[PDB]
């Protein structure tokens, strides 16, 4: 029951880059609320995307995210030199819920 | 004088389904406007009347019943069928006038390891007559011996919880249903659409 | 919609930590609505420890269901978590936030980070 996601992710400043969080059991059932966070060194964590792929209000629509199987995406496009921060994914499962490891993103320039 | 659907649809609590909670409707002006936009709105169907032509018609008796059950329950809400909550829990007449509404209520009634709050009857010696409610929690005898309270076997207690998750699929998901009755016929009425004089 | 933690920011070993936490510009006494808690050791991904909600109903950690209790004062807005036999390992950023159910957390307050030594 562990959510898995890639240790970094690295993209010049300007394209689209994808944040992956996939399921490793069933223990998630449906998986229809898949929660992401961006967090900044010294900030409280902040919400960008909530129930797979709805935004929040507040938050740009560079944001956008969407399932495949049992496996979340983040989509963020036209990269910024401010969004450089560590992404995580929650969600449910059958007694509990969990978050993922921890994506850290870095821009380039 | 606008018609207080909003006390019966947008309540903070719903009933159990083995206590459904009833209350009258009376002495006002019924737009059924309004409630079309509670949700995607799943179900929505009615019995001896278009449910296109309600804001056109003016009532007796108007009554509200509202329980929560499971959304694969959904279908037992209706004259003539059979299972569980059709015969234990809330049945309706044969004869039946009026509108059934339900629709998804997940993210109000899940919680992250169920939610044991909702309790329907399992267990009991006959079927109910419809519009009854069965309140008692005496335990039930399914054997030939009084097990006097106790637990034991051929012995069980009748009400059971539903333990809705967020995990859950579909049909397992929890609903909120309504049901209005209508008593439409040649006597005095009170409840009226909102139709100009 | 604010939530600001309070505490001891130093602990010792064996001993029981308690964080109180304060909210506005909300009620929790609402249906579909709770406060729990998340705490983020150093380096590491965050933990899930524990959830309230409206109606009372408490929620635990899997692993640390023996050691957390949650309790709330809807008079005075506060929501207090304990945390008994602390380890040296048990070194965090705790936060405090919201609970729905379409949006896991939200409104996360800024944290407070406790030593145990
Ligand atoms: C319930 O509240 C919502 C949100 O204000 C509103 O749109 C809806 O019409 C209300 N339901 C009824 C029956 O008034």
């Amino acid at each position: 029951p562990v959510l898995t996601q890639p240790a970094s992710v690295s993209g010049s400043p300007g394209q689209s880059i994808t944040i992956s969080c996939t399921a490793t059991s069933s223990d998630v059932g449906n998986y229809n609320y898949v929660s992401w966070y961006q967090h900044h060194p010294g900030k409280a964590p902040k919400l960008m995307i909530y129930e797979v792929s709805n935004r929040p209000s507040g938050v740009s629509n560079r944001f956008s995210g969407s399932k495949s199987g049992n496996t979340a995406s983040l989509t963020i496009s036209g990269l910024q030199a401010e969004d450089e921060a560590d992404y995580y994914c929650s969600s449910y499962t059958s007694s509990s819920l969990l978050f993922g490891g921890g994506t850290k993103l870095t821009v380039l320039g | 004088n606008l018609c207080p659907f909003d006390e019966v649809f947008n309540a903070t609590r719903f009933a159990s389904v083995y206590a459904w909670n009833r209350k009258r409707i009376s002495n006002c002006v019924a737009d059924y406007s309004v409630l079309y936009n509670l949700a995607p709105f799943f179900t929505f169907k009615c019995y001896g009347v278009s449910p296109t032509k309600l804001n056109d018609l003016c009532f007796t008796n108007v009554y509200a019943d509202s329980f929560v059950i499971r959304g694969d329950e959904v279908r037992q809400i209706a004259p003539g069928q059979t299972g569980n909550i059709a015969d234990y829990n809330y049945k309706l007449p044969d004869d039946f006038t009026g509108c059934v509404i339900a629709w998804n209520s997940n993210k109000l009634d899940s919680k992250v390891s169920g939610n044991y709050n909702y309790l329907y009857r399992l267990f009991r010696k006959s079927n109910l007559k419809p519009f009854e409610r069965d309140i008692s929690t005496e335990i039930y005898q399914a054997g030939n011996k009084p097990c006097n309270g106790v637990a034991g076997f051929n012995c069980y207690f009748p009400l059971r919880s539903y333990s809705f998750r967020p995990t859950y699929g579909v049909g397992h998901q929890p609903y909120r249903v309504v049901v209005l009755s209508f008593e439409l016929l040649h006597a005095p009425a009170t409840v009226c659409g909102p139709k100009k004089s | 919609i604010t939530l600001k933690e309070s505490g001891p920011t130093l602990v010792k070993p064996t001993q029981t930590l308690t964080l109180t936490c304060t909210f506005s510009g909300f009620s929790v006494t609402t249906s579909g609505v709770g406060v729990g808690w998340i705490r983020q050791p150093p380096g590491k991904a965050l933990e899930y420890l524990a959830l309230i909600y409206w109606d009372d109903d408490k929620r635990y950690s899997t692993s640390l269901k023996s050691r957390l209790t949650i309790t709330k004062d809807t008079s005075k807005n506060q929501v207090v978590l304990t945390m008994t036999n602390m380890d040296p390992v048990d070194t965090a950023t705790y936060y405090c936030a919201r609970h729905t159910i379409p949006s896991i957390f939200d409104y996360w307050g800024q944290g407070i980070l406790v030593t145990v030594s």
